[PDB]
């Protein structure tokens, strides 16, 4: 099976698109900063960015 | 290239985890990062993350390897094929309510950033989620 692997990989890609939205709803996740602040949000890509290449290779072992 | 500034912007972020100043980001790093932007990360997780950007295997990211990373780009293709993991017999296309159900309760996504998904992909009713369009549209 795949399942999870395959969501992952679509999920992980698409909050890496959309974060590239300044205006995005996937800003709003973040609930324990209150007001997202620069370096807030470059750490928030650079993770986004690091699970996307995560679910990447998780989905070859699968595919 | 990368630019002057550039390499700059990379550098300030890269300090951000390495919290230690000690020139490399290490799983406890990582994950106080993570936590302190509200995530509950498992050292499974933690490492799996450093894995895919640990290059010589030290078991910690340096800056070279953090700008390696940063500086990464067959994704279309991984992608697509994702999407036919889904697919009912090879349509081309997934009905909505499964795209929103898989997206919510399977893997990783809030009802919110699902209905963002859906309006930059469906054409009306009918076309009913072409993937085809989410793939090329993230690449
Ligand atoms: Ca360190
Ligand atoms: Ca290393």
């Amino acid at each position: 099976r795949q399942i999870p692997a395959a969501a992952s990989l679509i999920q992980t890609a698409w909050r890496c698109y959309a974060a590239e939205n300044p205006d995005s709803s996937t800003w709003k996740i973040y609930i324990r900063i209150s007001q997202l602040r620069e370096h807030h949000r470059a750490t928030i890509k650079v993770i986004r960015r690091m699970q996307y290449f995560v679910a990447k290779k998780k989905f070859q072992q699968a595919r | 290239q990368l630019t002057e500034e550039q390499i700059a912007e990379f550098k300030e972020a890269f300090s951000l985890f390495d919290k230690d100043g000690d020139g490399t980001i290490t799983t406890k790093e990582l994950g106080t990062v993570m936590r302190s932007l509200g995530q509950n990360p498992t050292e499974a997780e933690l490492q799996d993350m450093i894995n895919e950007v640990d290059a010589d295997g030290n078991g910690t990211i340096d800056f070279p390897e953090f700008l390696t990373m940063m500086a990464r780009k067959d994704s279309e293709e991984e992608i697509r094929e994702a999407f036919r993991v889904f697919d009912k017999d090879g349509n081309g296309y997934i009905s909505a309510a499964e795209l929103r159900h898989v997206m919510t309760n399977l893997g990783e996504l809030t009802d919110e950033e699902v209905d963002e998904m859906i309006r930059e992909a469906d054409i009306e009713g009918d076309g009913q989620v072409n993937y085809e369009e989410f793939v090329q549209m993230m690449t």
